[PDB]
């Protein structure tokens, strides 16, 4: 081959060397329409936010705005004393957008965007993202007053339908790929930064809009997603649950998932977080606490799969990091609150509707059981024991027996039968476990005597 | 106010059959006879059902993929996706998709275990409005459908089968689960004199139509014993109250008192 | 093309497709001869379903769904009865084996007669002859009735005597003797002893060593009609006389 060769040398040439850092050039190119009746770049939004007010129905995809968009995206004590120095040039970044009127584009595209999902409506999310990250409120207030302004509908009107489709991890897909979501995770962080910095004002925008005519609801949608999300976490589990061993693009592609269920559990935190008790009232009617259920069915079992060997713990340290959170909402949908408030009530419902769920995380954390148990019996320099010996020494110092058998299994079961101590204390995992303890006494405290809670 | 585990049910179902508009219990005695059939309630009054039989306890409600994986070896809500055991409140074989053709698609009929495929079924609701993960509503549309053969429960033209077309069945429980001690209807018992009532023996010139008071004997005897039958298709199964009509089927023969 | 692929069905799909086509497009058995005598291209659809429903296979639950559609049991002898009729047979066979006991065979037949017809290459029929010899390919897997049709299934290996998928019937003749009362397949091997007079037609030498690794197992028969078998032997020291492909076949004949 001649010309073939050529060709593919223009292919991998193009996957090598041409891939490169030639493209940080845009502080450079953002800068120079920064100079000097408006400056260019203001210019340049003026004109998308032109264009993004025409009627296109359809909004066509637009290559220069897609380019511009992530253009402007990546145009974002001593530690902090630099950290203020880049926060200010972060700050000093995100208001060069923003006193231009971009902050009103990205909002006006995505009204546009309607129900596309089509790439462009990524890039503009990745701007949308971009000029806040920090929370910068001043973005944040300008946000909100282009939005009761305009009172335009079609903005979740557009957010709304988008998340209908969004991207779910979906089984059936699995087993045909075996052989799309960082888009969702970027939009609900989305959601997030427009709340980053408790805005009750906004925060109650998101629960109603009043000056919409409609009245969307995106906190009982985008708590669907996450129900959504839940039904395919859950059966992404039961379909491991007979194979033990778990597939690499299965431990990844659940991973996928999880970080787009980490960011999720955000957003509603900062639904929440805010002390705007009538967002989480909204929320607490919601079928979010059927959703809270199923996480610990997950948590119930997965965890303590997850729980096997060193390979899994990768995974089980991702996951960790979603019930951590996951409860942080939980708990924060509650932060507010009278002894026996009918927010609290509900959660003390469904840890006894959960109940064999939240039983079996807890024996997970009797992990010091994690430590000292060999002291008794230990005996050949390499901190090993014998499993057969580690069980016979769990027989006193009393776990219960069925969970025994479990730690040897939950060890390693390293070299032949053996069991190193300090290997065998890794589960990091108390990060939960604190968040529980602080939950379930958060409710002995906000409501007692209530029997089976206790 | 939702379905749930260990709920008692019937399948309700609907027809406007000639001009009758015939909802009917499905059912079968089990015993004697496993192949499912008919127990029309639309007369109501006149040819009370015989609700002994239809009744139907939940037992699990595993999802899909997860009853997959149960084959591979807590009262909870039941949601438009799970699968579903199906116990009979009598012969408690549970449910299932049994092949005889009666047309060309198998038969509803009992078990005799929990295992098995054919002890299953899927609730697919038809509406827009509902849809997976819903907590099951009472009286809405389901489509039940054997995991064994992926039939719908068709009410073929009338008995019941499996089939590829669909009937839209509808299920009004009974009760969920009693309090200890107090009487629920659909409920059989002795009502004790403080000695019990009863009937007479069989092969009596009565017809055993005769009723008396008695003690001895018959107060271990089935002859002994009478269920109580609340005037409802639906929430029979409701805790008993005084003044509230209730026809007493007797047990053993099978006959309402009069 | 959706399910079958290259063979075997990525049941992946086909499992979807299946669900689908049993839920919607709904006597399938003398509507064929209905049509037969009759319109016909419905006919080509009941055969192209029947094809594709062949063509996929707790997989084995949806082989059994499809069980409900051994309905057709002898619907492959209704297309041979037929005779613009052979790829509605050839569906019925893919679907019969894919989906479906030696016995089964002698009602299987009657293909192989249509072959005698097919043997004087000189309606559509002549142009179907082909997919007929196409049929020859598909099957390749009390005892005297067998013996009487494994006559006539012989008779079919007289017939092979297209040139590819006459190697293919080569194959049956091996599997013949692969697969194997044995004595009547002497009979036949008498008739391949006929053909090994016609041999010294290397082709039919070939069949000569198919019939050579059938006396091997016969030679285990043997360790009537043997005295002619004995004269094959003569006639092979004739096949001697006649004189590469010579070498294998001397091979064969030793």
């Amino acid at each position: 081959p001649t010309h073939r060769a050529c060709n593919m040398f223009l292919e991998s040439y193009k996957a090598a060397w041409i891939l490169t850092e030639d493209h940080s050039f845009e502080d450079r190119m953002i800068d120079d329409l920064s100079k000097a009746k408006p400056d260019p770049l203001h210019q340049l939004v003026l004109h998308f936010s032109r264009t993004a007010l025409t009627e296109k129905s359809k909004l066509d995809e637009d290559y220069l705005y897609m380019a511009y968009a992530d253009i402007m995206a990546k145009s974002c004590e001593v530690s902090f004393e630099e950290k203020e120095m880049e926060k200010q040039r972060l700050l000093y970044q995100q208001s060069r957008l923003h006193t231009r009127g971009a902050a009103e584009m990205v909002l006006q595209m995505i009204s546009a965007c309607k129900g596309e999902t089509g790439a462009m409506v990524s890039s503009t999310l990745k701007l949308g993202i971009s000029i806040l990250n920090g929370g910068n409120a001043e973005v944040q207030q300008k946000m909100l007053d282009y939005l009761k302004d305009k009172k335009e509908v079609g903005f979740f009107q557009s957010i709304q339908a988008l998340m209908q489709t969004c991207s779910v991890l979906d089984l059936n897909a699995f087993e045909r790929q075996n052989k799309d979501d960082e888009f969702t995770q970027d939009l609900f962080r989305f959601l997030q930064l427009l709340c980053e910095g408790h805005n009750n004002d906004f925060q109650n925008y998101l629960r109603t809009q009043t000056g919409n005519t409609t009245t969307i609801n995106i906190i009982i949608c985008t708590v669907d997603y996450l129900l959504r999300l839940q039904e395919s976490i859950s059966d992404f589990y039961w379909y491991y649950s007979g194979k033990d061993v778990i597939e690499e693009q299965g431990k990844r592609n659940f991973s996928k998932a999880m970080s787009v269920a980490k960011q999720v559990f955000n957003s509603l935190t900062e639904y929440i977080q805010g002390p705007c008790t009538g967002n989480q009232q909204s929320l607490a009617h919601s079928r979010l606490w059927d959703a809270v259920v199923g996480f610990l069915h997950v948590f119930a079992h997965m965890m303590m799969k997850l729980a096997q060997d060193s390979s899994q713990i990768e995974l089980l340290k991702e996951l960790l990091d979603l019930q951590k959170d996951m409860v942080v909402m939980l708990l924060s949908l509650l932060e507010g609150n009278v002894v026996n408030g009918m927010i609290a009530r509900q959660m003390v419902d469904m840890l006894v509707e959960s109940s064999s769920n939240v039983e079996m995380i807890l024996k997970f954390f009797d992990m010091i059981v994690g430590s000292e148990a060999f002291q008794d019996y230990v005996t050949d320099p390499r901190g090993l024991i014998s499993k057969k010996d580690f069980q016979k020494a769990m027989d006193s110092q009393q776990f219960t027996g069925p969970e025994i058998q479990f730690l040897l299994s939950c060890s390693e079961a390293d070299e032949n039968e053996m069991i190193n101590f300090e290997e065998f204390a890794n589960r990091p995992a108390r990060d939960i476990g604190f968040n529980v303890a602080v939950l379930l006494t958060n409710l002995s405290e906000h409501v007692p005597h209530d029997p089976r809670l206790r | 106010q939702f379905l749930r585990t260990d709920d008692e049910v019937v399948l309700q179902c609907s027809a406007t059959v000639l001009k009758e508009q015939l909802k009917l219990c499905l059912a079968a005695e089990g015993f004697g006879n496993r192949l499912c059939f008919l127990e029309p309630t639309s007369n109501a009054q006149n040819v009370p059902p015989d609700l002994a039989i239809c009744c139907f306890t939940l037992e699990q409600s595993l999802s899909v993929r997860a009853l997959q994986e149960m084959l591979a070896n807590g009262h909870r809500t039941l949601l438009y996706g799970h699968a579903i055991l199906l116990r009979h409140a009598h012969s408690r074989m549970y449910l299932s998709c049994l092949t005889t053709s009666r047309k060309l698609a198998f038969d509803v009929g009992l078990q005799e275990d929990a295992t098995g495929e054919a002890c299953w079924w899927t609730m697919h609701p038809a509406s827009k409005q509902r849809s997976e993960g819903e907590k099951v509503r009472v009286g809405d549309d389901l489509i039940l459908v054997s995991v064994s053969s992926e039939r719908y429960l068709h009410l073929s033209t009338l008995q019941v089968d499996a089939s590829f077309m669909q009937t839209l069945w509808n299920m009004n429980p009974i009760c969920s689960c009693c309090e200890e001690g107090y009487v629920t209807g659909g409920h059989v018992l002795r009502l004790f004199h403080g000695e019990c009532l009863t009937i007479s023996a069989a092969d009596s010139d009565d017809q055993r139509r005769l009723v008396y008071y008695e003690g001895g004997a018959v107060c271990t005897h089935a002859r002994s014993l009478w269920r109580l039958e609340p005037l409802r298709i639906s929430w029979s199964g409701s805790h008993l109250r005084w003044g509230q009509p209730l026809r007493i089927r007797h047990v053993t023969t099978g006959r309402y008192l009069a | 093309f959706a399910v079958f692929v290259n063979g075997e069905s990525v049941e992946e799909n086909a499992n979807v497709v299946v669900r689908l086509l049993i839920r919607k497009p709904e006597g399938l058995l003398a509507a064929i001869e209905e049509a037969i005598r009759i319109g016909h291209a419905i006919m080509s659809f009941y055969a192209a379903l029947i094809d594709l429903l062949g063509r996929c296979a707790e997989a084995l639950r949806i082989r059994a769904i499809l069980r409900s559609l051994l309905d057709d049991l002898v619907g492959i002898i209704s297309l041979p009865l037929q005779i613009f009729v052979p790829d509605h047979k050839a569906s019925m066979v893919l679907f019969l084996d894919r989906v479906y006991n030696q016995d089964f065979l002698l009602h299987v037949l009657v293909g192989f007669l249509p072959d005698m017809r097919a043997a004087a290459s000189l309606t559509e029929m002549a142009l179907a002859l082909n997919r007929y010899l196409c049929l020859a390919v598909l099957p390749l897997i009390p005892l005297f009735a067998g013996t009487e049709h494994r006559a006539i299934m012989v008779d079919s290996m007289l017939h092979t005597v297209r040139g590819r998928s006459l190697t293919k019937a080569q194959r049956d003749v091996i599997e013949d003797c692969l697969m194997a009362r044995p004595s009547m397949l002497q009979h036949l091997l008498r008739r391949l002893v006929f053909d090994v007079p016609i041999l010294n037609k290397m082709p039919l030498k070939l069949l000569t060593n198919h019939y050579e690794r059938c006396w091997k197992y016969y030679c285990l028969p043997t360790g009537t009609s043997e005295e002619e078998l004995h004269l094959t032997r003569k006639l092979f020291w004739g096949i001697f006389d006649s004189l590469y492909d010579q070498e294998l076949y001397r091979m064969a004949m030793p």
